[PDB]
């Protein structure tokens, strides 16, 4: 099958980390992971062929979920996955799930790249908590994503991880600017549709775009004076209506970043400018 | 619409 | 006992009906019960001593949840449950709670008045569904109140089914005006303090208030333009605050009866006039 | 208060059973207790007092749910609770339950006798696990009855448990003659009436009477060829249709009395005899 | 990978209805989906693409579960789903599910035929909500079958869905002749064994064959007066055993088509004429 | 009836606060009530004629569940509630549970003293929310003990509240020394017998005592190395086998007590002085 | 697809068991099944053609969950499954896991080997009540295993089932010797880290080893004196800490065969001898 | 109806 | 406040 | 047996 | 046996 | 560790 070969090009890099699986990067002992496999730690792996060295969590990203370990190369070669690239995936393209639950083998599943997000990767490959934080490879054995524990299962791009390896090998604080607010996208056929029932929460000031459906707990928006129920219509001066879009140009601006925020609170016409904090 | 945040 | 004198005295009175209980009220064959006994019905009526009445629902008050049945007196005369008065009940009183479940005994509960809304009576003395329908008598054994399954239960009071006795005895619909509004006691100190929340609902116009929380589907508050939210300040010209005090002045009012509303929605001033119609 | 003065004339019989509670009969050691309470056995008592003798169970009725343990009287006297009569019991009298939870106190709870099945009593005294195998008292404190813990309580009538005293003292085994049948009473108007709904089991061979609902594993009945859906008319020439009825007659009979049953299945006329069996 | 060939094939022709899916037909806008994904509507249709049409529903088989809706045609052209054949079909043939849950992606499964009823398809294919309505395909791309979310999952077969293809495109109302009875394969070695159990229901009359279990509310076998428990033995002289084979012969007779039964209902001989009505 | 003088005695010093109730103690102001309605507060206080003060915590002893409130005696004089003594408690003597849920009115619910514990008191009187931290009066209308919502209810004793009401009032800590263990007690014949148990966690050596069931996290038991599993034989030279006298001279010993403690951890002779510190 | 021929070779002989699955072994009509599809039966098996055999169970190992059934041939060839070997499987080879739940065709799912235990093989192939006792198949069609229901399979290796052919053909128990300890792993970074635990159960002597957890009622280990938490050290001189390890030497040990254990009791030296017994 | 037995 | 109606 | 209808 | 503490 | 037996 060949499926066996790619097994056996990179299941000897995955490791049991101590629940949950790994893979070994570079002959450094630099290795891959779930952030919520790091029960925040600071840990033990176990290679497939029974070696166990003592790992240290240098990095972590919560909101990517991933997580660098390091293990101190000795005797034997460290055995590495070879890094693909998930910017040339296409729906339909084998997909195979490999962990390490024990420490003395692979558990293997097969299945397709079932939709791409770039953004997040599903597969019909059997992800469970065995081989969680373990690579997911293409037919030709390369990783082109992290297996995501939570029948369809979730996998975390490579590329992705590619982007944040240093920083979580280093300092492990990755900038994720936001504001704090959840929002959803608002029609006009849905806003004076809303304004037609007399127990909707609040009248929407027609229109379409993002309504704020809520304010969270000490958070920039909170800081800035944003209420449940705003309808915010232009950033600077760009109309939105799109809740993908506005979680962009947030993140195009930096961290403390100052944006100004022009929204109507009913009838009344507001402009707030919100200091973009570092999601935590 | 998505939120998130 | 002192129990033991009251069952004796209007214990034979009480019957089975079909589930529930009833009693009889006179020689001719008058019976209370409760609405929810007679599930619409249109019944049959055992008593005490084993006979077998055919009765018949002559009226039904759902909101009220009482009814009144009719049998044919024939052979032996009908015993009779004695009337007393709900008006000077005081709290601390014996409550006897009275039922017949099977339709060839009594079953009995003991207990106090525990609180009194003349409005509804709640009682410490075992109320289930055997004695449903059936009296709640003082320690002299007469009838102050009818027992109403859903430790307290509850009963009607007994001059309230005076009141609507002859009504349903006849054609069977009891005045009950109303315009189908949820309303909720607002304070000033819970109207900016609701304001000062980011993820309330809607401002409340500060003021202290009825704040309708919710229109009834099919309702003349519905027809009548009210919203979720709105404020109802003045009815015609009385400051209002209280929730109980508008369930009254609606019932002072007749059935179709026009009712002008003072309300704020938010900033706006709205004066609306609803239609009274009947509660069903 | 009047039940602090029946307490203390039969609370000091009242003792732990080891869980239950049960009560001294006389000085020679008897007590009265559930059936439940003795597990089987063969146990331990433990007085008002704090003295601890140790019991032995020298009969059960599972059936009425009656237990007599035997201790042996040494040191101080045994108090002894003295026996009413359950026959002239009424309903609303006061009942007052009385347990020994822990062996050191009572636990005391006042009601009236709700109901009077002489077959069993229920009151609205609070009967619970702490109170069971105790006594139920009068106002006067001498015991009606035995508590039996599953808002109204069951207990055993005493007249009940004095019959099949000696028995239980003596070779532990009640006549209870059965055949093994549960049967349920029918009517022409239930029975025609069955028989136009398409969906019904068997056709009722119109009539009124007892339709056989279940034939029970290893009984008489099931021995006699009795099946699911018979209809038994005359048991040797006496017409019946109530339940109620039928479970008498098999006990008038003695055990292992044969009595024959006129019952039809469907069409057929069917005569069988069926050997009353000890129930078990 | 070959299933990116098949996807790439049909995927672009897999649209969103408004939850559930669809593919295009043909050019016309000609749309195939299941009936439970057209919650009665009378729709809104996503192309892969982006592109947003107002689709109605032209026709329903709720029995079947498969609906057509129609879109119109503009700019540029809908892209369309290759139809292939069921009845070639082989038991290991690969199996694809497109979906577009969101409305500009394919999420795409993969597996295998697990079993073939023509009647109706199984396969080891991820089957659910996101994809249902959508096509299954073959390992070349083009469709064999319609998605039905309810590890395995259910296909309607595509040829027959292009019998009924036009009926739903006009009038939609396909003929579903039925007679109302939920029948059960009775053998004598259960009946015979049935009889021997003293609590089953009926006595069965010895025999093997359709033992009615239940007459449906409303139905023509109601009206024939057919019953519970009845034994149909032959149609018009055609002796009959399987529920199977009698879900045929009444569909071979057209809608309207008076049937005669011969079945005895315990001991007596029944010969009624049931008249087919349509399944509703 | 006789509890409508009791009622109309304190009634009208049972208050509402914000949920719960409490009773007034003296003009003052001084006002009794739980713990647990006193949500660590600082509370609104209405009065049975309406009138609302406003209150706060001036103490809270939230082991023995109750606190002391205080408001400010303005306009007309606080009603008091009459203090009984709970020493003289009979069980069986009447006990009348009053609250105060709403503020206007009193819920009035009537049994017996059940048990007696001085240490606690049950009663069959109805217990719930509505008259938590509400008082229980004897038939005269006098407080003997403070309703405690969790068929029995729990009340506190009401000369153990007088014990701490002044340092309630004042600076709010009450002595309760403690030293962190879950003792159990344990018989030869129990532990010899858990010792011939071959799956028992540990062998008791022998004897009876209290068996430490369980080490508390940071408690003075924990640092003074006492394990689960051993067994206290004597404090300083004084036998134990009672879970419930340990649970006393503790008490007897001050705040930051030194107590010598002989035990044997299986084989071995162990002596350990543990200082008793405040339970909170 | 290649999977069709694998079913076209081994799915003729694959039958229904009556549930469960099976296959034919050899022309003689020996069918291999799960012990679970056979509840003890000693059955009734139905070929992919229709073809109704009677069969009868041989014999059966509980502890393997493995059974063989024996049909009578007669008419057309017992069509047959080929044996391939589990010695040989790779991870990540197709796997086929063919079923007859209905008893006149193939439900056929397919997937990889997840891992290998020789011990047990595990797939994502779907594994349900409808195939189990079914063979798994490689790529060829040649049996590599046996299903069994319980997203991962499970399936016996069928070099496992070879073994015990003959025996369960022939007079059905299988050797399987055991002493009934259940034992964990314990480390002494887990151990003295146990022993710093105040509230852990028993403090462990330190060491590496099998902590005795359990001990079975009934079991040899019982009979030896084995207690809870017992350490054993050496068998009789080779020292362990790997309970998958104890469970082999004992199966190298005949039924009947007397092995000494060293062992630790807290701080006593114990050496006890244990008679291997069947596991039953 | 009871039944029992 | 109450409601109803 | 199946049913249905 | 109670414990408490 | 494992147990079983
Ligand atoms: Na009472
Ligand atoms: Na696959
Ligand atoms: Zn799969
Ligand atoms: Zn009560």
């Amino acid at each position: 099958s060949f499926v066996a070969a790619a097994v056996s090009r990179s299941g000897p890099a995955v490791v049991r980390i101590d629940q949950g699986s790994g893979f070994i990067i570079d002959n450094s002992g630099i290795i891959l992971t779930n952030a919520h496999v790091v029960d925040g730690a600071s840990v033990v792996v176990t290679l497939r062929d029974g070696r166990t060295f003592d790992g240290q969590v240098r990095g972590t990203d919560e909101v990517t979920d991933l997580a660098v370990v390091k293990i101190e190369p000795q005797g034997s070669a460290l055995p590495v996955a070879p890094l693909g690239t998930s910017s040339n995936l296409q729906v339909g393209d084998w997909a195979i799930a490999v962990g390490n639950p024990v420490g003395l083998d692979n558990t293997v599943t097969l299945g397709i790249i079932s939709t791409l997000g770039v953004e997040f990767i599903q597969t019909d490959a059997a992800i469970n908590p065995g081989n969680s934080g373990g690579p997911l490879l293409n037919a030709r054995g390369e990783v082109i994503g992290i297996n995501t524990a939570i029948g369809i299962g979730f996998a975390i791009p490579i590329d992705q991880a590619k982007a944040i390896q240093n920083t979580l090998a280093a300092g492990g604080t990755v900038p994720h600017p936001y504001i704090g607010v959840q929002m959803m996208n608002i029609t006009v056929d849905q806003a004076q549709q809303n304004n037609r029932n007399p127990n909707s929460p609040f009248i929407i000031p027609e229109v379409d775009g993002i309504l704020v459906m809520r304010v969270l707990p000490g958070t920039p928006a909170e800081r800035a004076g944003i209420r449940r129920g705003d309808v915010i219509v232009a950033v600077d001066g760009t109309p939105i209506s799109d809740g993908a879009r506005l979680q962009r140009i947030v993140e195009q601006a930096g961290l403390n970043k100052a944006l100004k925020l022009d929204l109507l609170r009913g009838d009344r016409r507001l402009s707030l400018t919100v200091q973009t904090a570092q999601l935590r | 619409x998505x939120x998130x945040w």
